[PDB]
């Protein structure tokens, strides 16, 4: 026969391999495809869809509908945060379960720009200006508008365009970040503040909710496929 | 266009000299090495040089598999105070010393990594008994994926992690991995910290190890015997060999001169005397 | 040159600052690469960079140290040594990311009757060894980063035996280059020697070097400057000579990304 | 019947190619080519009847 | 014979 | 299937082999290189850089900074050696730890020309002439200037050019030498002598150091890769 | 898709060649070609700003 | 993978095989050849060089210098043999240790013409005619000149041309002979006789030696390589 | 990169050929071709300074 | 098809 | 491609 010499790797089974193998049902008449709507070609397409953030994971609000609602009110102006969030899209508990967070938990590395969009759900009569902030890592995380203003931000004026978007631009030392909590590849701080205050007339609710959404920009990518911690099978 | 296997330069014949040209005199303060060749300070003949530097190209210098770890597993009955032994290893070249010293001639590197697995087993108890041929699962779990807690738990399902199922007594297992670094090159040395200590924060909260970057840099290999246990005990070891293929390196460094002492550049007291006695005027 | 130009006589001008020297031994450009701004094809953070240009790329003089017969050597880290230098330091602490090259000019004059030789080495990623044999990689951020005062080498390793309150500092032994490798080989790093009979300064032009295009200047030092007496100071027959050594360093082509509020580090 | 395609080369030591021959009659036996296409996310990200211009008011 | 991609 | 016959070598693992093997991370998005300064293409590039010789390995000077300093003084002319060294670049204790020596200890064989450069570190006021010698092997190793002069040598005049280089030309019977102490492939003798004497005026140090450096010429090469004895791992 | 290169022949018994076909899509799976380049040592051996002429005084 | 079927011979090690195998020292810098004199391309070149025959293997002469000397004397003419030899170049004890005999003992089969050359070592004053004979096999081996003359022969006249050659032409039934004593492939009889007598004047030695040499002609070949019995290694 | 040579055929049942491809970069890994040359024995059998004519007296 | 180096 | 001997 043709002289051959068996190399290392011979007879192993690598679950990531890509070889040919014999067909157990030869000449099978395959059913043709039909043009079903909603075909997906790449998981990042799903990461670019806005999904809603469970911002308020307090002991009584978590795992209920309330976790998605961020309560605002018409109280006097303060420089104190409405919310504070770490830019760790796969590991921060508020981001890890969003569709983006979920897909990122099947990969080791992520890179690219993200965007946060907030929806005001108070009455038409309610007005207000808010400041949405992104502080790249390395300094004290912002707890006052004074610090948050110095970073990347959008001052949102509430009105007919119900929603506002802040883009978190890819600003990183490394070319990809890890999808776990890691200081070396930390992403920084997302926060929201009152710029002026929510103002309402009489006969109007004085408290209301905003909802927030996160999605990936067209420059966003992931790599090194891995199993997720978000599902298990005990026994 | 000069290749690694090209012959080095010929020696050109040179005769006596008496001039203001002074090749022999120099000044090392400048930071430069004097580029001399024999014909600059002695009379030479013409020689057609055939030797080449082919074996000392960066690729050729590294073109060898080196052992980076030995993992131990067993196939024993799990019992209330002791479970069947599976192994977990943090991927690194710093648990052994030889490949580590070679890579550390340089500050940074890029390479594709070839891993080869040699697997050996033995009986540990006296009894006669037997075991049937073992199959091993070598699962890569990258930073963030669930590390196995028991030899038989759900994580060994590997829907996304790469696993090798190796059959005992067959050729040593082998896979390749691309350049997987999150930087443009691997850093053999990182003069920094992964955290900035802030004043407004407790010291504990800002603390981090010197020279360490990502806590789980590359993840782990988890290895198990897939077979159920035998009445007789069998212990196995998986030796891992790493070869850097398609390699590039930057910024040369003096090699390690005293024994390694941990993953950093630290040294141990009592090991700091590499050099031996030899008299100045003794050949 | 027949117009008089000399290898030994140089003038360097960056920003509002000029250095002159009349006893140079040429000057070094590390790895033959002059500093450069980050190219679009190698760029990584997408936000508009700041480039302070003359406000930061100018010569800053650090505190002068003193060379004596008992001196074992000195070290500094970049950018750490410049963290408090004018607008360079400000730009560094206001931004997550920053990159920079440097012109390093070490100054040390004496006389035709003095002798001695300083090895001046620029080391990429100059990781130094710690004082501990109970815990490795334990040097604290505060001790790893002295700022402009720098640190020193020692001829003796001495392990910290206080386990209750560890010193957590480096213990860099001179013949082991403070890092477990032999000093005689440090010449593979970009260097010059100040040999007092020949020259009174060293000049090293350092490119930004890293495994990344840009990084955290506050967390990471790219270059280390190590100055060691290769031949000890000596003068006439005085038992206790002294001559000063001054470090002047200028950032070059520095740019910064990721602007936020200022970093306020725990330095003590 | 050999199919010759190019590799996208990551770490380096011209175009490097690789060869593939199908050994079986059934396409189901073939390896995966990994030569896949991308599409725009619009059917999920902008399923609105009137085309969205991002600089304009989304509601007019 | 051969196909090129 | 295609008739094949398995040859010797089949299923072995040679650590020096060079085969293809399956990729465990298919379609991984590799980070591109950037143009980092200081790229090296061949280990002999490092061997061509001058590194400093630990000449004085006396019991009290070895493993200290003093080992690199060769002391001279203004004493009356003598024909006795300042230093004596064997040309065994991988095995003589003074050369084996230089960068050249270290790289040679990863190879079995070396060939080519070398060069020694000495740096005078006395004061500007100090003058002197020294004789630097290379004696090819086979005769009595030189212990007096009389013998050393008869071999390859450079008479060094101390002055503004601070340093002087002697090239040790490739002069060997064999085409490559062994990187261990071996009589058959011995390289001969390096030595330094006072040609006149060091002279100083008054008010000047009467003793000073010279430093020495070794590096490879462009005709230098090594082969047969091997492990070094210069590092170990007990337990 | 075969790549044909020449061997540098050491001991002898024309150009002798050898053949190589890449079997995999990922360049990381390829063997090493060993067809490497050399460069001049200058960035380490002569990193000085002013070009060194070896016959001339290094200090002028 | 490519469908293959392992054939007989698989995994065996044939010491005479000729396969490729991996190189343990990749990219090794080989030392070039130089043009050393005396290169040999084929073992039959050595068989064509004349080497001296140990004709006289008597109990006292064997394993001494005397075994190479065939003594003649000026005695009256006789028809009795000076020497008798079997043409069994690998197995007759007088031929088996010659260079030809030795090379033939690494092969099973030999074929072709041979030649015997005799050198007269008496004084210039000694004269004589001798008859050198080759009798192809199958009859009574010659013990008298009468029979020897009837076969292939040369009548040698002693004189200034010191030596004489008899060619033993390839005359065989089989196409190759065995390199052992074998009747079926026997080669016949070599013998030497006095044709007239050795004559000397007075004041001259009356006895002298002749030396004999054997070598192969250009039509000589061997085949089927084998181990020799001419060397062993007990324990 | 295939090398096609002819066999010298001994027992028979045109030119029959065989094929050879070198699989490795190092010539040392190659099989032996057995395509060898012969030379004349003269350097050993007739090393004399003056060319020998066999029909003539070797000593004149 | 083939490439030659 | 091919060589013929
Ligand atoms: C089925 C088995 C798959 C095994 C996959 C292993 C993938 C992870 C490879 C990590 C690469 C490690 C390279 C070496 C170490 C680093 O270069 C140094 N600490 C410098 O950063
Ligand atoms: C197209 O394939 C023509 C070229 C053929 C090249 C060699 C094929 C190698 C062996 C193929 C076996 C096919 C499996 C049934
Ligand atoms: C270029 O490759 C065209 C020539 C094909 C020659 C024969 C190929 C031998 C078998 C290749 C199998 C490929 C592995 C997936
Ligand atoms: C020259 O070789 C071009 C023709 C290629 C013919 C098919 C090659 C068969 C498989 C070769 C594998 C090479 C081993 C590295």
């Amino acid at each position: 026969g043709l002289p051959v010499m068996n190399t290392p790797g011979s007879n192993q089974y690598l679950t990531a391999d890509n070889f040919q193998s014999p067909c157990a049902l030869p000449e099978f008449d395959v059913t043709p495809p039909i043009d079903i709507p909603g075909e997906v070609k790449n998981m990042m397409e799903l990461a670019e869809i806005d999904t809603m953030i469970p911002f308020d994971l307090s002991a009584t609000k978590k795992n209920t509908m309330e976790m998605y609602r961020v309560r605002l009110s018409d109280k006097p102006h303060t420089d104190d945060p409405i919310l504070c969030l770490s830019l760790s899209p796969a590991s921060d508990p508020r981001l890890s379960h969003t569709m983006l967070g979920e897909i990122l938990n099947y990969y080791t590395h992520w890179a690219g720009s993200l965007k946060f969009t907030f929806l005001f759900c108070g009455s038409m009569m309610a007005t207000g200006k808010l400041l949405v902030s992104y502080a790249p890592p390395g300094a004290d995380p912002p707890k006052k508008r004074k610090e948050a203003m110095l970073g990347t931000h959008v001052i949102w004026d509430i009105g007919l365009q119900s929603s506002c978007t802040m883009v978190v631009p890819w600003i990183s030392n490394t070319t990809y970040r890890q999808t776990i909590d890691d200081s070396f590849t930390e992403g920084g701080y997302i926060s929201v503040f009152y710029q002026t205050r929510i103002v309402v007339p009489l006969s109007t609710p004085r408290e209301m909710d905003i909802l927030g959404f996160v999605s990936a920009c067209n420059d966003f990518s992931v790599r090194l496929l891995r199993d997720t911690t978000h599902i298990e099978q005990k026994a | 266009a000069a290749t690694s296997r090209d012959a080095l330069p010929n020696t050109e014949a040179s005769g006596p000299t008496h001039s203001k040209e002074i090749p022999a005199l120099t000044a090392v303060e400048t930071g430069a090495t004097n580029p001399l060749v024999p014909s600059d300070t002695v009379q030479t003949r013409h020689v057609v040089q055939h030797r080449s530097r082919s074996e000392s190209s960066i690729e050729s210098f590294f073109a060898r598999g080196a052992c980076v770890t030995i993992m131990t597993v067993d196939n024993s009955a799990s019992t209330t105070n002791k479970d069947k032994l599976f192994a977990v290893w943090k991927i690194t070249y710093k648990d052994t010393v030889q490949l580590r010293r070679k890579l550390e001639f340089f500050t940074y590197s890029r390479f594709d990594m070839e891993l080869t697995f040699v697997v050996t087993a033995n009986f540990t108890e006296t009894n006669n008994g037997h075991a049937l041929n073992q199959v091993y699962q070598i699962m890569y779990v990258p930073p963030g994926a669930p590390v196995p807690e028991k030899w038989d738990d759900y994580t060994w399902q590997t829907s996304s992690n790469p696993s090798i199922f190796y059959t005992y007594g067959t050729a040593p297992a082998r896979i390749s991995v691309p350049y997987v670094g999150i930087s443009n090159a691997y850093s053999h040395f990182y003069d920094g910290f992964s955290k900035v200590p802030l004043k407004d924060q407790s010291a504990a909260l800002g603390d981090s190890l010197y020279g360490a970057a990502s806590l789980n840099d590359f993840g782990i290999l988890a290895v198990r015997v897939v077979n159920d246990h035998n009445p007789t005990k069998v212990t196995s070891k998986i030796r891992v060999y790493l070869k850097p293929k398609h390699i590039r390196v930057w910024c040369p460094r003096p090699p390690r001169a005293v024994a390694y002492y941990g993953p950093g550049v630290d040294y141990k007291d009592g090991t700091l005397t590499p050099l031996s006695t030899k008299d100045l005027t003794t050949y | 040159e027949a117009c008089g130009y000399s290898d030994r006589v140089l003038q360097l001008t960056l920003g509002n600052s000029t250095i002159t020297t009349q006893e140079a031994a040429n000057s070094v450009v590390a790895y033959g690469r002059w500093p450069e701004y980050l190219r679009d094809s190698e760029a990584n953070p997408v936000d508009q960079p700041t480039e302070p240009d003359v406000a930061a790329c100018r010569f800053y003089t650090l505190d002068t140290v003193s060379w004596t017969k008992e001196s074992r050597g000195w070290w500094w880290k970049l950018p750490d040594a410049l963290r408090d230098m004018g607008l360079f330091g400000q730009n560094m602490y206001y931004h997550y990311l920053g990159r920079s090259g440097y012109t390093v000019h070490v100054q040390c004059n004496a006389s035709k009757f003095h002798q001695g030789a300083l090895g001046v080495f620029a080391v990429p990623e100059m990781c130094l060894a710690g004082d501990s044999n109970t815990t490795t990689m334990y040097t604290s951020y505060q001790n790893a980063n002295p700022g402009e005062k720098g640190g020193t080498f020692t001829g003796t390793f001495t392990p910290d035996n206080n386990q209750t309150s560890p010193a957590r500092r480096f213990c860099p032994v001179d013949y082991l280059l403070g890092n477990g490798t032999l000093l005689g080989n440090a010449f593979v790093f970009p260097h010059q020697i100040i040999n007092l009979r020949t020259n009174n300064c060293a000049t090293l032009v350092l490119p930004y070097v890293n495994s990344l295009s840009i990084d955290s200047m506050v967390k990471h030092n790219n270059w280390g400057i190590a100055i060691l007496p290769l031949a000890p100071l000596n003068f006439a027959s005085e038992s206790s000579p002294e001559i000063p050594i001054t470090l002047t360093i200028a950032p070059m082509c520095c740019e910064f990304n990721g602007l936020r509020n200022i970093t306020l580090p725990r330095l003590q | 019947g050999a199919q010759v395609s190019s590799q996208k080369v990551g770490a380096h030591e011209s175009t490097i190619n690789y060869t593939t021959i199908n050994y079986y009659r059934d396409s189901a036996s073939n390896a995966a080519s990994k030569q896949d296409f991308s599409q725009d996310p619009s059917k999920f990200t902008e399923p609105i009847k009137d085309v969205l211009i991002k600089t304009a008011p989304m509601l007019n | 014979g051969s196909s090129s991609t």
